[PDB]
Protein backbone atom coordinates (compact mmCIF):
# COMPACT_ATOMS: atom_id res chain seq x y z
CA UNK A 1 0.00 0.00 0.00
CA UNK A 2 2.97 2.34 0.52
CA UNK A 3 4.46 2.34 -2.97
CA UNK A 4 5.67 5.80 -4.09
CA UNK A 5 4.16 5.76 -7.60
CA UNK A 6 1.43 8.27 -6.77
CA UNK A 7 3.83 10.87 -5.37
CA UNK A 8 6.23 10.38 -8.28
CA UNK A 9 3.49 11.09 -10.81
CA UNK A 10 2.46 14.41 -9.26
CA UNK A 11 6.06 15.61 -9.52
CA UNK A 12 6.19 15.04 -13.28
CA UNK A 13 2.98 17.02 -13.76
CA UNK A 14 4.24 19.67 -11.34
CA UNK A 15 7.55 19.98 -13.19
CA UNK A 16 5.83 20.35 -16.56
CA UNK A 17 3.88 23.36 -15.30
CA UNK A 18 7.17 25.11 -14.58
CA UNK A 19 8.69 24.42 -18.00
CA UNK A 20 5.72 26.04 -19.71
CA UNK A 21 6.24 29.07 -17.50
CA UNK A 22 9.86 29.41 -18.61
CA UNK A 23 9.17 29.08 -22.33
CA UNK A 24 6.20 31.43 -22.50
CA UNK A 25 8.09 33.82 -20.26
CA UNK A 26 11.28 33.91 -22.29
CA UNK A 27 9.56 33.60 -25.67
CA UNK A 28 7.46 36.67 -24.90
CA UNK A 29 10.42 38.75 -23.68
CA UNK A 30 12.43 38.12 -26.87
CA UNK A 31 9.59 39.31 -29.08
CA UNK A 32 9.32 42.48 -27.00
CA UNK A 33 12.92 43.42 -27.82
CA UNK A 34 12.66 42.02 -31.33
CA UNK A 35 9.91 44.57 -31.89
CA UNK A 36 11.57 47.39 -29.94
CA UNK A 37 14.69 47.23 -32.10
CA UNK A 38 12.55 47.24 -35.25
CA UNK A 39 10.96 50.60 -34.42
CA UNK A 40 14.33 52.33 -34.05
CA UNK A 41 15.62 50.89 -37.32
CA UNK A 42 12.38 52.01 -38.97
CA UNK A 43 13.01 55.58 -37.80
CA UNK A 44 16.64 55.41 -38.94
CA UNK A 45 15.73 54.53 -42.52
CA UNK A 46 13.32 57.48 -42.52
CA UNK A 47 16.25 59.85 -41.93
CA UNK A 48 18.72 58.83 -44.64
CA UNK A 49 20.63 61.73 -46.24
CA UNK A 50 20.00 60.63 -49.84
CA UNK A 51 17.29 63.27 -50.53
CA UNK B 1 39.78 73.03 -46.43
CA UNK B 2 36.52 74.98 -46.43
CA UNK B 3 33.33 73.24 -45.40
CA UNK B 4 30.72 72.37 -48.00
CA UNK B 5 28.31 75.04 -46.76
CA UNK B 6 30.96 77.75 -46.94
CA UNK B 7 31.44 76.72 -50.57
CA UNK B 8 27.81 77.60 -51.27
CA UNK B 9 28.20 80.91 -49.45
CA UNK B 10 31.31 81.71 -51.52
CA UNK B 11 29.65 80.88 -54.83
CA UNK B 12 26.52 82.76 -53.81
CA UNK B 13 28.44 85.96 -53.12
CA UNK B 14 30.43 85.61 -56.36
CA UNK B 15 27.32 85.24 -58.53
CA UNK B 16 25.56 88.12 -56.78
CA UNK B 17 28.36 90.65 -57.21
CA UNK B 18 28.84 89.62 -60.84
CA UNK B 19 25.22 89.71 -61.98
CA UNK B 20 24.99 93.45 -61.32
CA UNK B 21 27.26 93.77 -64.37
CA UNK B 22 29.35 96.65 -63.06
CA UNK B 23 32.97 95.45 -63.01
CA UNK B 24 35.98 95.80 -65.33
CA UNK B 25 36.34 92.95 -67.79
CA UNK B 26 39.80 91.93 -66.59
CA UNK B 27 38.40 91.70 -63.06
CA UNK B 28 34.95 90.24 -63.73
CA UNK B 29 36.29 87.61 -66.13
CA UNK B 30 39.20 86.75 -63.83
CA UNK B 31 36.75 86.05 -61.01
CA UNK B 32 34.64 83.91 -63.35
CA UNK B 33 37.52 81.42 -63.23
CA UNK B 34 37.10 80.99 -59.47
CA UNK B 35 33.37 80.40 -59.89
CA UNK B 36 33.94 77.33 -62.05
CA UNK B 37 36.60 76.08 -59.63
CA UNK B 38 34.20 76.15 -56.69
CA UNK B 39 31.37 74.61 -58.71
CA UNK B 40 33.66 71.91 -60.11
CA UNK B 41 35.29 71.39 -56.71
CA UNK B 42 32.02 71.27 -54.80
CA UNK B 43 30.38 68.94 -57.31
CA UNK B 44 33.11 66.32 -56.94
CA UNK B 45 32.64 66.05 -53.18
CA UNK B 46 28.97 65.19 -53.73
CA UNK B 47 30.09 62.44 -56.12
CA UNK B 48 32.00 60.87 -53.22
CA UNK B 49 29.18 61.30 -50.69
CA UNK B 50 26.49 60.03 -53.06
CA UNK B 51 28.48 56.87 -53.75
CA UNK B 52 29.30 56.12 -50.10
CA UNK B 53 25.62 55.87 -49.19
CA UNK B 54 24.92 53.45 -52.04
CA UNK B 55 27.68 51.08 -50.91
CA UNK B 56 26.66 51.49 -47.27
CA UNK B 57 22.93 51.04 -47.86
CA UNK B 58 23.03 48.24 -50.42
CA UNK B 59 23.96 44.76 -49.21
CA UNK B 60 27.59 45.16 -50.19
CA UNK B 61 29.84 42.27 -49.19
Amino acid sequence: QQHPQLRLARQQTMLERLQKRMSFALENQLKRTGQQQQRLTQRLNQQNPQP
Amino acid sequence: PASFEKALSELEQIVTRLESGDLPLEEALNEFERGVQLARQGQAKLQQAEQRVQILLSDNE
